[PDB]
């Protein structure tokens, strides 16, 4: 039994190299959106009327 | 064979008393049954052997 | 006691007309436990003055102990969407019913 | 910004689950309410969500 | 007809011919488990998937000759197409809602009376009480209870006997064929069903679950019926609690009683007669509880006591090895013993032939109203851990842990003589007198078992002699729990030895059971 | 200010908000870890644990072999499988000594199954390594063909319809000679195909572990299925295992032991909870071990018995594991991409592959036949827990104060995986000593805790599967939030199944009242948008949506019609146990309630009972009125069999005739060809006698039902 | 069967011992036994199973 | 995402072997209580032979 | 299987079965095939001998 007081942790250390980058499926901050505030047009609902 | 053609269970009501005939029990077989005559069970069977034997032992 | 063993035509006790708004089960429940408890003093040598029956969830429900509002002060329950004053609404219209001649 | 990517029907279906996030979270922070609760003996909806 | 013709087809090739002619009708159902298929992994992504097609549902020939092909605003219902490995037209979603819109209409009389446990668990809950929640700790003791109210409580086999003969008129087995005893339940359901077009196997599945009991291990922290667990989410909760009252109807039986009295009038009458074995085996055979044979209630009824325990060691079957001493259903958990005779004088000067068991045991108890450990040296009493709802149910727990404890240290600490006989006038053994002489008053042992201090922690607190919470000083080995203790998980059942006397003793020559430790109060047969 | 929800760990006790350190509610959506190179690291590791063991050649399949059992005594921590079986004696001598009866007992039970059961028990299992067409295949169809082939070589034991029986015909098939598979061509026109296997090639291949972790042939199924069963049976018996309890029984039992031993303990003993894992499990777990532990077990008790649960062992210890599809080949200056099998990695060259690689099939060469390594030390995963975890409890239950002697003592449970001991003892030089003696203990009989991912603290707190125990309160995660999307069997068995499972999380897992309302309103979401049956009224432009605003124009009262009809949702924490058609039947309209539920509808189908109201997922049942909404969904989609539905072809014309054929386990002497003919006739003769049928048809079918009795016959 | 066809009880008790087996055979079989207890008898004698 | 993953597998079993252009549409809720619609951008797929 | 044997029949055949083998000096847990055979044998003596 190794003794566990206060002193032993240390932080974890992390992997060195370039900066990584974002790899998420569609973008998250700094996306922009075209907005209608109301669709009342006709043959509204069909997504490819609304956009 | 020769009671005559096999019967379905729910047509064996018509049976006269003592009447004996072939039905279909179980899923498919054929077996040849009778109405009881003698008002008795089989619950009751053995016990005058068992308590004959019962006396055999001890 | 004595009264109740000059009868001996007891049943299996079932509801006939049921109370519509509250509790019909515990009802049949709490009668079956004073049956119960008046065979279980039977079965008492030195009984007591009186018996106290024993603290039951239908005896609770029947007397109504369970179904009693609790106390908090109004600081505490005044965002309650059905929070009114007590019910000091006219009742309802009755007719008359030959009933009471007959009582 | 235009990419090009790649789907499966399996992370497709992970997609469309996200809503449960939502239920995840809650049932972290229920238990602390419901804990404070079980301490005092009394709800603690008011007084953490208004307070 | 189709059927024959399919059958000639069939017996046409060889390979369906040898199966056919080989295999007997008992290994039919081994021959319907090879399935060639592959099972769906992930079904709800093939569903999500399967949505979207044109005609995702499988309907039957004959939806051609009542549902037309196309809707008033030319929608596709059904498309002349077959599934794979059937005949079965493909239909889509636009079908079974035209069916439902538009299609023909029939009377429904017969839907309640085959679903009666759904309808009467909406009349259950149609008629409730609710109350005030209450929010504090919440303590959920496990424990087995029921599932399903309404059960006749048959054994599976009774309830297949039943649906066999309520819907399969003319297929019923040999059995009951050559059966007396037609159960009124089934001529009542058979007059019910009358004319029923609901599909045959959807009505004996209905009355299989109807019919059938089942049971389950929950956490429980209120009332126990069955119609209080099938709310047992909206009655009980991890910080609050909610007061609810089922408005139907309840269906609790006393037979376990009526089988109580009749299993100690046994026990008791045999054990003073010449040969209680074949004399309790005689009347087991011939006597009736309530129109039923008692035999058929001893295999099937759950029931576990002392006086049912011993009738069935005589009879021959598996018991749980242990013994409900005190109220208490004990259980042996840890380590192992050896017993010994030997004499002891009590206080009193009151000489008494007793056996102990000398090892460093383990058990546990569950009572009615209490939960306890205990762990027992030679002649020691060496830890003792018991948690109630009230004092009292401590007190009597602490009591009979320690009678069982057997310790010299009490034995100096009797007042008053030990000859309490039973009111068939039987001599009581030793270890119950001394329960009922500690019954009636255990102060001066209190004074005189033993004081020492214990250390402070949570979830658990001492006991001053006149059974009083404390933290700083309790008595030997004794402790209660703040918090409730679960019952014991699993109970084992072994091969035991009966003899005349109804003792039971286990392989390793020790006693189990015997007729003194059965209660000898009275009730009275429902 | 930045967001660092990991300082909450400040405030909040980690075990109290646990929920927070697991990151994903279902199955992540990448599923990788597995492969060829996985499989030549777990030999070559396997080997290295036992290499300094006695190397041997067997006599049938000429595969080299090691033996670490009663190897020299381990001198350093690095993980050694050098068990010694005097040791292991010792301890299940303890064993028995402080649960006497329980290997008796657990004996008879065994005893009991392995009479009573049957072959078909080996349709429930797993993907399958079919040794007869090589690969892997569904249980029942490996089972049918493994049936197939053993009948076309004169085997037919099985027939009898029990499981010993199929063993017997196992053992009958591997002294075999040869053994022919016979496969056909199905297109374009079909043929036949005959192979010859010799002793030695069929041997290889019944001692075969198909990796894909592994899957065993249908050899090494019955076996291993029955010596589950004793140790299933010796575990239900033992206070200190783990399985094979559910989640209720499991806090119980962590409850139990942590009071046993922390009250136990005086004012003057020092207790400390060492929550630990295993540094590898199956890769120490030489077979040898469990031989010798279960010829202990059934010690005096009948030779058949004994051998039947023998056989187990001694198949392990000499099987070979497969080295899955192979390996990848891309050269870049082509864009050239090629498969080269495992079979030949045996005669390739070392240079299409990187230094790790080398060095793999370096170490592996020596030790590959036929395209399959030979490991006989070590064991797989999903086998032998049960066994594992009665020598853990062994050798937890050797810690009593008497066997030690002195003043320190340890006790805990066991879930073969990980553990959690609890050492009392005067002094931490006691702590020390107790800890040291059972470390040294567990490593003579083969057994490595892992250092690393085990800690020690005061009692009071630990671990143990998942299950977080803080000063009494017990957090359970092991299978995380469930999956609250449509199940996907149809609507009412899907809609059924989602409000059954949220009630079950609310009962047992703990569920809040908001979050089961937050649940429902979700599921119901995520049901209307995958039916197509949104509300009536709302207009979203479904292909249904037109069906059903029509009929919602139809009706009256609105209220009463379903989810799936376009209809408001009226579930809450009140009702979750109601069935949908019950919990809104008397709202029903006179003829919505009739079409609904009209049974001579065509969109119903019900299945064998075993299927019926219930969904396999272990598996769980719900309760639903069989209405229009019931439909089945469509069904997507070498081989020995020639018809691979003959089987199912067979059954079904059964349920025609006999219906109850479906519900219960039908069960007569007489063959199915003469139940089906007569009960034809009796059917025919009774149309007749009604009047619903001519003479024509009555005399058809009575020439048909004699020429089938010749056909018969014949 | 029996010498002579001259079977000593009448059809009713011969009925009633008929039945009775074919019972226990049907009780047997749906148990899972039935297999094990027609293959046990060996010409005049019953053998313990053997593996 | 959860609009972007239906729209995508809706198409992708409807529309087998056709290139489907399908816009990243969302719906929401203005504080004055208006059906808002937001077009974040555009999706085009491949190949949809998934089995 | 033996638990069949013991519940289907007459406990006082069973005894008779058990007595008969144990002469024979074996133990019914470890062979039952030879139980039921004699608990059948007894089943159709008494059977045979009965009501005349
Ligand atoms: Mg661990």
């Amino acid at each position: 039994i190794e003794p566990f007081l206060r002193t032993t942790p240390r932080p974890l250390r992390l992997p060195d190299g370039p900066p990584c980058s974002q790899r998420s499926k569609f973008l998250l901050m700094d996306a922009l959106k075209l907005s209608i505030e109301d669709p009342s047009h006709e043959g509204e609902g069909i997504p490819l009327y609304d956009a | 064979k020769r009671y005559g053609p096999a019967l379905s269970i729910n047509e064996l009501s018509n049976l006269a008393k003592g009447e004996k005939a072939n039905v279909l029990i179980g899923q498919g077989d054929v077996v040849l049954v009778m109405k009881r005559k003698r008002d008795s069970s089989i619950l009751t069977d053995s016990q005058t052997a068992t308590k004959r034997i019962r006396m055999a032992i001890n | 006691i004595k009264c109740m063993k000059t009868f001996f035509g007891w049943k299996e006790p079932n509801i006939i007309k049921p109370h519509e708004k509250g509790i019909n089960p515990n009802y049949l429940l709490t009668w079956k436990q004073v049956l119960a408890e008046l065979q279980d003093i039977k079965n008492e040598e030195k009984i007591p003055r009186t018996k106290n029956m024993k603290k039951t969830s239908q005896l609770k429900w029947a007397l109504g102990e369970n179904m009693a509002p609790e106390k908090v002060d109004f600081e505490d329950c005044k965002d309650v969407n059905d929070l009114k004053q007590y019910d000091s609404d006219e009742p309802e219209p009755r007719s008359l019913a030959c009933w009471i001649q007959s009582e | 910004y235009v990419r090009t990517n790649g789907t499966s029907k399996i992370k497709m279906k992970w997609g469309m689950e996200m809503r449960r996030c939502l239920l995840q979270s809650l049932q972290q922070i229920e238990s602390m309410i419901e804990a404070e609760s079980s301490v005092k003996e009394k709800d603690l909806t008011k007084e953490f969500f208004e307070n | 007809m189709e059927r024959i013709k399919e059958l000639r087809d069939l017996m046409s090739q060889s390979r369906t011919r040898e199966i056919l002619t080989k295999t007997t009708v008992d290994h039919m159902a081994i021959i319907k488990k090879y399935t060639s298929g592959r099972q769906e992994k992930n079904p709800a992504l093939r569903m999500k998937w399967m949505m979207a097609m044109k005609y995702p549902i499988t309907a039957d020939k004959r939806i051609m000759e009542m549902i037309p092909e196309r809707n008033e605003q030319r929608q596709t219902l059904w498309s002349k197409t077959n599934d794979a490995g059937s005949d079965r037209v493909m239909v889509s979603p636009l079908a079974v809602t035209w069916w439902n819109r538009n299609g023909p209409t029939t009377s429904t009389v017969h839907y309640p009376k085959v679903y009666k446990t759904y309808f009467e668990k909406v009349e259950r809950l149609k008629h409730g009480t609710f109350g005030p929640v209450h929010f504090r700790n919440q303590v959920k003791i496990r424990r087995r209870v029921d599932i399903n109210p309404g059960h006749a409580d048959l054994s599976a086999k009774e309830a297949q006997d039943v649906i066999m003969e309520v819907v399969f008129p003319n297929e019923v087995g040999a059995r009951i064929l050559t059966s007396e005893s037609q159960l009124t339940i089934t001529k009542e359901k058979k007059k019910e069903l009358q004319d029923c077009k609901i599909a045959p196997l959807m009505v004996a599945y209905m009355l299989e679950r109807e019919l059938v009991r089942k049971t389950r291990f929950l956490p429980v922290a209120g009332g126990t019926s069955s119609v209080y667990i099938e709310v047992l989410h909206l009655t009980q909760g991890t910080c609050w609690e909610q007061m609810y009252t089922p408005g139907g109807e309840v269906r609790n039986d006393d037979v376990d009683q009526s089988l109580i009295i009749a299993a100690r009038n046994i026990v008791r009458r045999a054990t003073v007669s010449a040969d209680p074995l074949a004399s309790l085996l005689e009347m087991c055979h011939s006597t009736q509880i309530g129109g039923v044979r008692m035999v058929d209630i001893l295999r099937q009824n759950p029931t576990e006591e002392q006086a049912v325990d011993i009738c069935k060691a005589a009879m021959g079957l598996r018991i749980s090895s242990s013994f409900s001493f005190g109220g208490f259903t004990f259980k042996r958990t840890s380590g192992s013993s050896v017993k010994r005779e030997e004499e002891v004088l009590t206080g009193n000067l009151q000489t008494l032939k007793i056996r102990v068991h000398e090892g460093y045991e383990e058990f546990t108890m569950v009572g009615r109203r209490a939960t306890a450990i205990l762990r027992k040296a030679t002649r020691r009493l060496i830890q003792l851990i018991v948690s109630g709802k009230d004092e009292q149910s401590i007190a009597e727990a602490i009591i009979v842990a320690m009678v069982f404890s057997q310790e010299d240290c009490m034995i100096k600490a009797v007042r008053g003589d030990l000859n309490f006989v039973n009111r068939a006038n039987q001599r009581l053994n030793p270890m119950h007198q001394l329960l009922r002489h500690f019954q009636k008053d255990a102060k001066v042992l209190f004074q005189n078992w033993g004081i020492e201090p214990i250390d402070n922690v949570m979830g658990m607190i001492g006991i001053l002699p006149d059974m009083t919470p404390s933290t700083e000083m309790s008595l030997r080995g004794v402790r209660v729990s703040k918090m409730g203790v679960d019952e014991y998980s699993s109970t084992e059942r072994v091969v035991v030895s009966i003899d005349r006397f109804l003792r039971v003793r286990d392989q390793r020559g020790n006693v189990l059971l015997s007729p003194e430790e059965v209660s000898e109060t009275q009730g009275t047969e429902k | 200010m930045d967001v660092n929800p990991t300082l909450l760990f400040l405030k909040v006790p980690v075990q109290n908000a646990i929920s927070t350190t697991f990151p994903y509610t279902g199955d992540p959506p990448y599923s990788h870890g597995t492969g060829t190179g996985y499989t030549m690291d777990t030999v070559n590791r396997t080997h290295k644990y036992s290499e300094k063991g006695k190397w041997t050649t067997n006599t049938e399949t000429g595969a080299p072999q090691l033996n670490p059992i009663d190897g020299p005594l381990p001198e350093d921590n690095e993980p050694s499988g050098y068990a010694q079986t005097d040791c292991v004696l010792e301890a299940m001598a303890f064993l028995e000594e402080s649960h006497p009866g329980i290997f008796e007992n657990s004996c008879l039970e065994t005893m009991e199954i392995v009479q009573q059961t049957r072959v078909d028990k080996l349709t429930q299992g797993r993907q399958t390594y079919d040794w007869t067409l090589n690969r892997n295949q569904p249980a029942a169809t490996a089972l049918a063909n493994t049936i197939e082939v053993f009948r076309s070589n004169g085997l037919t034991a099985n027939e009898s319809g029990r499981l010993i029986d199929f063993l017997k015909d196992v053992m009958d098939s591997m002294d075999k000679e040869e053994m022919e598979i016979t496969t056909h061509f199905q297109r374009r026109t079909i043929g036949k195909k005959k192979q010859r296997l010799n002793k030695r090639s069929y041997l290889i291949r019944a001692l075969t572990l198909n990796t894909m972790i592994a899957t065993p042939g249908m050899q090494i199924r019955g076996f291993v299925y029955f010596v589950e069963a004793l140790a299933r049976s010796i575990c239900e018996k033992l206070e200190q295992s783990g399985l094979p309890v559910g989640g209720n029984e499991k806090k119980a039992k962590l409850a139990n032991v942590v009071r046993k031993m922390m009250t136990n303990s005086q004012d003057t003993e020092l207790s400390f909870t060492i929550t630990g894992d295993n540094t590898k499990w199956n890769e120490n777990q030489n077979p040898r071990m469990f031989l010798a532990m279960i010829t202990y077990i059934t010690r005096n008790q009948p030779e058949w018995f004994r051998n039947v649960l023998s056989i187990a062992p001694i198949m392990f210890s000499n099987k070979m594991a497969r080295l899955g599809k192979g390996y990848m080949f891309e050269s870049k200056s082509m864009k050239l991409r090629t498969q080269v099998p495992a079979e030949m990695l045996a005669n390739i060259d070392l240079k299409y592959f990187n230094k790790s690689t080398r060095e793999k099939i370096e170490k592996i060469r020596p030790l590959l036949i036929d395209g399959t390594a030979s490991l006989s030390p070590g064991m797989m995963m999903g086998m032998f827990n049960m066994l594992s975890t009665v020598l853990g409890v062994s050798i937890l239950n050797l810690g009593q104060k008497k066997y030690t002697k002195t003043t320190y003592w340890w006790d805990g449970l066991q879930s073969s995986d990980d553990f959690a001991l609890i050492v009392n003892a005067p002094n931490h030089e006691g702590i020390q000593a107790g800890v040291d003696r059972f470390y040294r203990t567990c490593k003579l009989v083969g057994i490595n805790m892992s250092k690393k991912k085990s800690y020690i603290n005061r009692t009071g707190t630990f671990e143990f599967t998942s299950f977080f125990y803080r000063y009494g309160f017990v957090a359970n995660f092991s299978m995380e939030l469930p999956s609250f999307g449509v199940s996907g069997i149809n609507e009412s068995a899907d809609m059924s199944v989602g409000v059954t499972v949220i009630k079950n999380n609310m009962i047992n897992n703990d569920l809040g009242p908001a979050t089961a309302q937050m649940a429902l309103q979700l599921f119901i979401k995520d049901y209307r948008y995958t039916y197509r049956c949104h509300r009536g009224d709302t207009q979203i432009q479904t292909r249904r949506a037109f069906e059903l605003g029509k009929l919602w124009e139809q009706t009256r009262s609105k209220a009463g019609l379903l989810v799936s009809d376009g209809g408001p949702n009226l579930y809450n924490i009140r009702n979750l146990h109601i069935p949908e058609v019950c919990l809104k039947w008397e709202l029903m309209d006179e003829d919505y309630q009739g079409r609904l539920c009209n049974p001579m509808n065509p969109f119903v189908s019900h299945k064998e009972i075993d299927s019926v109201n219930n969904a396999v997922v272990k598996s769980m049942e719900y309760d639903a009125v069989a209405t229009t909404h019931s439909w089945i969904p469509k069904r997507n989609r070498r081989g020995i069999l020639e018809d691979e539905q003959m089987y199912q072809k067979c059954c079904n014309l059964f349920e025609k005739f006999f219906p109850s054929s479906s519900y219960r386990r039908p069960v007569g002497i007489s063959s199915m060809v003469e139940a089906m003919v007569s009960r034809a006739r009796i059917d025919a003769r009774i149309d007749f006698e009604s009047g619903r049928i001519k003479k024509e048809e009555f005399a058809e079918i009575m020439k048909i039902c004699s020429t089938i009795e010749e056909l018969r016959r014949q | 069967m029996a010498t002579k066809a001259d079977y000593t009880l009448d059809e009713e008790s011969r009925a009633r011992i008929k039945t009775r087996l074919f019972t226990i055979r049907q009780e047997m079989a749906s148990r899972g036994l039935w297999d094990s207890f027609r293959q046990s008898e060996r010409g005049e004698e019953t053998i313990e199973e053997r593996f | 995402g959860v609009y972007i993953n239906t729209a995508l597998l809706n198409a992708s079993c409807a529309a087998m072997d056709d290139f489907q252009l399908i816009p990243m549409i969302s719906k929401c809720i203005t504080k004055e209580g208006r059906r808002k619609t937001n077009l974040y951008g555009f999706i085009i797929k491949g190949r949809s032979h998934l089995r | 299987m033996e638990d069949f044997v013991r519940q289907c029949f007459n406990p006082m055949i069973v005894e008779l079965a058990e007595k008969a083998m144990k002469e024979y000096g074996e133990d019914p847990k470890i062979e039952t095939n030879k139980f039921a055979s004699i608990c059948t044998h007894l089943e159709v003596c008494f059977m045979y001998s009965d009501f005349h």
